[PDB]
This record gives C-alpha cells, sequence and structure tokens, in this order.
RNA sequence: UCUGAGAGUUUGAUCCUGGCUCAGGAUUAACGCUGGCGGCAUGCCUAAUACAUGCAAGUCGAUCGAAAGUAGUAAUACUUUAGAGGCGAACGGGUGAGUAACACGUAUCCAAUCUACCUUAUAAUGGGGGAUAACUAGUUGAAAGACUAGCUAAUACCGCAUAAGAACUUUGGUUCGAAUCAAAGUUGAAAGGACCUGCAAGGGUUCGUUAUUUGAUGAGGGUGCGCCAUAUCAGCUAGUUGGUGGGGUAACGGCCUACCAAGGCAAUGACGUGUAGCUAUGCUGAGAAGUAGAAUAGCCACAAUGGGACUGAGACACGGCCCAUACUCCUACGGGAGGCAGCAGUAGGGAAUUUUUCACAAUGAGCGAAAGCUUGAUGGAGCAAUGCCGCG
C-alpha cells in the first residue's frame, strides 16, 4: 500500500477538526451579527475574519467580499 | 407455512426479482414449508442480468417470512416479507452480496456460507 | 539525454520549477553536444539575463558550462 | 542460512488407503504450525475438511513441506 | 487604464424584453474551399448601458465587457444615424 | 528554381461517353520462402476484459521527543527511526471509451480573475498556554484492533500585546462601468535551528518564521474565427429568456434562490441519429488538394462502474477517503482485504507485437545544509528483417 499517505491521512483529521471548529465559531458570530446589528460584533468578526484569511482556511478574497457587504449594509445609518 | 404455487423474492445478488414455488422438499403431503426447507420454484420474472431464464425449473432455499415459526428460544419473530436465498444443490448460492435479513434457526440445517457472506444475521 | 541512441545529446532547456522535459518552454537557451566538453555551443547571453531579472533559478547541473561563461561575473549586481 | 546438520528432508510412501490422506494430512496437521504450511493453527477447530481423494490430491500438489 | 475594445457593427434585429435588444450582423467572409466569400450571419443579445437607447429601425456598434448575465457580455455603445 | 508519361478491356471492322484492371509508392501488416551481421527506429490498430509476485514515492536525526542499541564507570561520542511535525506525494506514466464542442487551434478582453516555493526590495522574529503521536497499564484478539487512564517533545495548534505595509470605511485629486493620490473611523504576526563571537549580558552568519511589491510561472472565464456526416432527423427548448433582491463563488455570469414578466433558437439546417479524443502532423499527388490522426509533441478528458466529499497554493486525486454497484481474495466464519487504460507479465480474444531483465552512470523531478537518498522518469541490453540503411 503506502505509508505516509496514511501518515498524511490521519494527519490533516484532526486539522479539519480544528478548522471546522472555528469556522463554526466564525458562523456562530456571524449568525450574532444576523441577529441583530452593532459595531463592537461587527469589530469581532473583521478581527477573527482577518485571523482567518491570514491562514489557508479562509480566502481572502472571499473575507474581503463579505467585510465589504457588511460594512455596505452597515453604512445605511 | 409457504403456500404451494405461490410467488416469492430473492434477497441476494442473483439477476433474479419474482419466482414462484413448484414443489417443496420433503416428507409426502407436508403442505407447509419452514425456514431453511428448500424448494422447487419457477422464475416468473426477472431482470435479465441474472445467470437462468424466467419461468425454468430451479432450486431455492426460503429465508424470510411473516408468518415464521416460534423457535426453541420462547419469544416469537416475524418478517414482513418472502425472500429466497438461491443454492445449486448444496449449502452455498451462486450470488456474491446477500441482502435484507437472514435468520439463525438454519445453521444446525447446515447453509453455513449463507451466514459468513450475509451482511446481518438475525 | 536525446538524439541518435549512443551518442548523448542535451539542449539548454527553461524551466521555472514544474515543466517536464521535452514540452512547453519560455525560451531556448542553445544546444549541447555532451560527447566532448569544451562549452562549445552558442547561446543568446541575455536569455540567462532573462532567467536573473524575474528567478526562476537556473537548473543546478548547467551551472558549469555557465561558470567557463561566466555569469556571476555580469550577475554580482543581482542585490547591490 | 544455518548448517545442514539440522535441515533434514525427509518422505512418505504408502499404497492408496494405506494412509496416503491420512498419514500426510494428519502429519501436516501435527506439524505444519508455521505460515510455510500453517493449517493447524487456522484449522484446529474448523469442520473436518476430507476433500474427494482426487480433489485433495490435486489440490495440495506439492514438493516440499518444511 | 488604456483598455482594448473590440468593437463589431451591426443592424438591430428586435427589441423583445425590457433593456434587452437582439442585433443582427452579416460578414461575407472567403469560404476556404471554393475561393468564393460566403456570407454568415450571428444574431446577439444586449442590454441597455444606460446612456444610449437602442430602438429598431437603426445600426449600432456593440462592445465587449464582463458578463452581465446568460448569453449577454456586450453593452450598447453607440447608435449611428439613419438614412 | 517549381510545373502532370501510359497500357488493356463492349464490337465483322470501326468511333462517343463511361466503369473496371495494371505499370507508382506507402503500413504499427500477418504468413509463406526463409535468413549472417552492424548500427536505425519501431513493435495491442484487436476485449475502457479481469487479474499473483518485484518495481510504479518518498524525504527531513543540523525540528524534536521517545525508546532501543555499538564503544562509554558516569557524562554519554555515535547509531536508527516505529513516531510527531516539515515538504512533496495534483508533478512524473499509459490509455483515448464516453465526448460534435468555445474540446481543439488562432486572436483575444480578463474595467472578473487567483497562484504557496523564485524574482527587486521592504516590514519584524515579544512572549504566553495546554493537548497529543510515540511510550505504559488494562478490556478485546493469532492478528485485527477499539475504549479508558497516566506520561511528554516540537517550526504542530489557541489566546495576549505589538504593528511598517495591507484589508475595511469617510473627505479631498483622476479614465476612455472603472483607477490612482493626502487624512483618518475598524482590525489583525510569529519560532525556533546551526554556527561563530562574547566570562556573561549581548552581537554577528545562515535556514526558517510573519508581512509587503515588482514580476514571471501556473490555472481558469468570455469573446470572433475555423474546426464530421446525415432531411428516410421539421420545428425544437422552458431557470428556458430578462431584470431586480439575496446568496454562493479565486472570480463574471439562472452559477443558485425568491418576485414577477414571456420568450429563445430555427430552412443561412436548428433539434436528433451514426460517429470522432482534438491539433500539429503521417502518407499520396505537379499543385490545388485527398486519405489517416502510428511512433513523438502540445491541449482536453478518463482512470472496475456511479455518485459525494476533505486535504493543501493547487485534486474531486493511476496506487488520498466515504457510500452504492460489480468482481476477486483472506479469514478463527468473528469479520475484513483488494483495484496493472504504472513497468514487466498472465488469462482470453486476436493472423498480428516482446523481457515475469539491468544501472539510477549521466540528466529530470521531490526531500535535504550536506553524506546523499527515492525514481520501470531516464538510459541499456533481450526478441522480431517490422521498415530505411550498410555489410558477408
Amino acid at each position: 500500500n503506502i505509508k505516509s499517505n496514511e501518515k498524511r491521512l490521519r494527519q490533516n483529521i484532526k486539522r479539519n477538526l480544528n478548522n471546522k471548529g472555528q469556522k463554526t465559531k466564525l458562523k456562530t458570530n456571524v449568525k450574532n451579527f444576523h441577529k441583530e446589528i452593532n459595531l463592537d460584533n461587527l469589530g469581532n468578526v473583521y478581527s477573527q475574519a482577518d485571523r482567518l484569511a491570514r491562514k489557508g482556511i479562509i480566502s481572502t478574497n472571499r473575507a474581503r467580499r463579505l467585510k465589504s457587504r457588511n460594512v455596505a449594509v452597515l453604512n445605511k445609518t | 407455512m409457504v403456500s404451494f404455487m405461490t410467488r416469492l423474492n430473492v434477497a441476494d445478488n442473483t439477476g433474479a426479482k419474482q419466482v414462484g414455488i413448484i414443489k417443496v422438499l420433503g416428507s409426502t403431503r407436508k403442505r407447509y414449508a419452514f425456514l431453511g426447507d428448500v424448494v422447487v420454484v419457477s422464475v416468473k420474472d426477472a431482470i435479465p442480468s441474472g445467470m437462468v431464464k424466467k419461468g425454468q425449473v430451479l432450486r431455492a432455499v426460503i429465508v424470510r417470512t411473516k408468518k415464521g415459526q416460534q423457535r426453541k428460544d420462547g419469544t416469537h419473530l416475524k418478517f414482513d416479507d418472502n425472500a429466497c436465498v438461491l443454492i445449486k444443490e448444496d449449502k452455498s448460492p451462486r450470488g456474491t452480496r446477500i441482502f435484507g435479513p437472514v435468520a439463525r434457526e438454519l445453521r444446525e440445517r447446515g447453509y453455513n456460507k449463507i451466514l459468513s457472506l450475509a451482511v446481518e444475521v438475525v | 539525454r536525446m538524439g541518435r541512441v549512443h551518442y548523448p545529446t542535451y539542449r539548454i532547456v527553461a524551466v521555472d520549477s514544474r515543466v517536464k522535459r521535452d514540452g512547453k518552454y519560455i525560451a531556448l537557451i542553445g544546444h549541447l553536444n555532451p560527447a566532448l566538453k569544451e562549452n562549445k555551443c552558442k547561446i543568446d547571453e541575455a536569455v540567462a539575463l532573462e532567467w536573473l531579472n524575474k528567478g526562476a533559478k537556473p537548473t543546478d547541473t548547467v551551472r558549469s558550462l555557465f561558470s567557463q561563461t561566466g555569469l556571476w561575473k555580469k550577475f554580482v549586481e543581482s542585490k547591490k | 542460512t544455518v548448517d545442514l546438520i539440522n535441515f533434514r528432508n525427509f518422505g512418505i510412501m504408502a499404497h492408496i488407503d494405506a494412509g496416503k490422506t491420512t498419514t500426510s494430512e494428519r502429519i501436516l496437521f501435527h506439524s505444519g504450525r508455521i505460515h510455510k504450511i500453517g493449517e493447524t493453527h487456522d484449522g484446529e477447530s474448523v469442520m473436518d475438511w476430507m476433500e474427494q481423494e482426487k480433489e485433495r490430491g490435486i489440490t495440495i500438489t506439492s514438493a516440499a513441506t518444511s | 487604464k488604456r483598455n482594448q475594445r473590440k468593437v463589431l457593427i451591426g443592424i438591430v434585429k428586435s427589441t423583445k424584453n425590457a433593456k434587452t435588444a437582439t442585433v443582427q450582423v452579416e460578414s461575407r467572409f472567403k469560404h476556404p474551399l471554393y475561393h468564393k466569400s460566403v456570407v454568415r450571419h450571428k444574431k446577439y443579445q444586449a442590454h441597455n448601458e444606460g446612456e444610449v437607447l437602442a430602438k429598431d429601425g437603426d445600426k449600432v456598434q456593440i462592445v465587449e465587457t464582463r458578463p452581465l448575465s446568460a448569453t449577454k457580455r456586450f453593452r450598447i455603445a453607440k447608435i449611428i444615424e439613419r438614412a
């Protein structure tokens, strides 16, 4: 068979568990954003998106687009 | 409790879909068939991928029935379908994947190749 | 080695990191007859400067014939 | 490998129904405990398998049992 | 930001949907077999960019850009006057 | 410089048109007849039929634990990696079945793109935290192994603080549906090796860390163009056509959803059937052109069959996963294991194609500072007159 593949197979499983944990953390944060809008939560979610685009977990372009949409909809004031 | 001249289904990969009993093996005028009783059957209709034709006389044991019978345990087991496992004058089939539920009150009468190939034994 | 069998030949080909041999290339440096070693070959002397301008580090084995040519003498100004 | 003093090549000859199947099969059962034969520790308590004389003799076609 | 633009001249065929028009073009080009220039025909759907009005019965120029939607990648550029 | 040879055939004889046949080459050609050799290239066009064994991908002990071992009283010098973590494993191979098209090839806009490792140069490398592989004990077992508890290392991972520059936003200057410019509302990065020097504390060499810009490389989208046959395939299609809102998306787009509106294409051959990997090219002809799509190359696409997903720059992945289908194999009958259209090779079919072969010597790719390692990539030899070529 192959040995390093199995090492790679189990290597990213824990990585994926952690990454999906933080992804659903971002998910519940943006859900709290969806419930009602404030400056503080928007800043927190932007701070988290900075880390997530910083890592390879989340594409930088997607984070930039989502933050642009969020600022666009909050600037209705 | 299998009626004479009655159709039934199959519970393994054989290309058979609807087969009908013709005669039951055993003593003269038994008139009823219990679990494990191999019978002579005839295919009513099936898809052409099977290794046998339709209508031609063939040989298969029965696996499922809603009636069942009281096994020695003291608690009765039932089903809702009548199915068969197709064999070749032995205790083994041609089929490679057995499907559906299979009982346990057949090991004493043989057919031990079925239980190992069964996905789950009931 | 290509060409006539039992007669080695090695064109100096262009590859950044991941171009398999005998395929697309950005520029042909020249030719080489690796049977009699004297660095007798025609080169542009500017295509290597083309690599030196934007990276894509050259293959580590063709380095000796360029040492005979002396590409460092025109390359040392890469970081000044 | 090692000295030949321990390595020993033997043989079994018997008339048919003088114990071809019995002697050969049961001796393999007694001795064949290693992956070269390994028959005993995979068939101790299994159902006894007395293959057809022709079939058993064609399936067990071999020249080395070490 | 000097962009290169592809401009095609055509005759408008119809206007069926709001701010969406079908324009027909016919091109006479050498047939590569019998040395006679054959006329090929193309139809193209476009939309109103927001500063000109492409109306039926006039010749227009159409220019390329990003796909706005399905089957449309082109904005109405300029209508050149009638006869 | 390039520019086309005839002959025969219906007839008592004799002429028009007209088919057929030969004189010319060319082949991945069998098989006769066979046959000395040198190079020279080639050697499933045929069942995308299923398949044993060895090879087809590893690498880092100068990132670490950790146990173990040669020499060591001891400290350990050294070994070696089952293991974590780092990189790569998607690149490299062969097949061409389904694909009739934006597949291909060309020109293209990417005012819709992204690309880790390189490129010029910039910004920093503060510390903190706790699991866990491995090891140990046990249940369960020949193995498979799972489930608990204890033991930790690390460039693994999760906060704190800190931001040059970046994103995000507002004002002020710009271009033939956009871009640049000063100011600021918001926000975030990490690590230690290896060595030298220095009593030290520091400092330096260099890998790497985290950030930035030039680039290029790579991938993807649209566009015009050209790129089979068929009328004994006449109408065909309804997220279909259009926009809006919202969503998804490296990214534009009915890509997707909600709301409605009603088309869209077509006799200038759509739609459907046979059929095809495409192209460059091979052969033939004086050419125009016609045949084929051998080796070789580029693009696309597949990978026992059909779907669904994660990984990382990058895959829906020959030998990464899950399920189903179909098949094979092992078994302790408890339960599992497996994917040659990788190399050889087998079985069958087939008139018709080889070695169950060798070196990683050079070069290519991956890892590494290096010793170098891995490589059926690569190169050799084996068989064959299969073809061009020399030569008894």
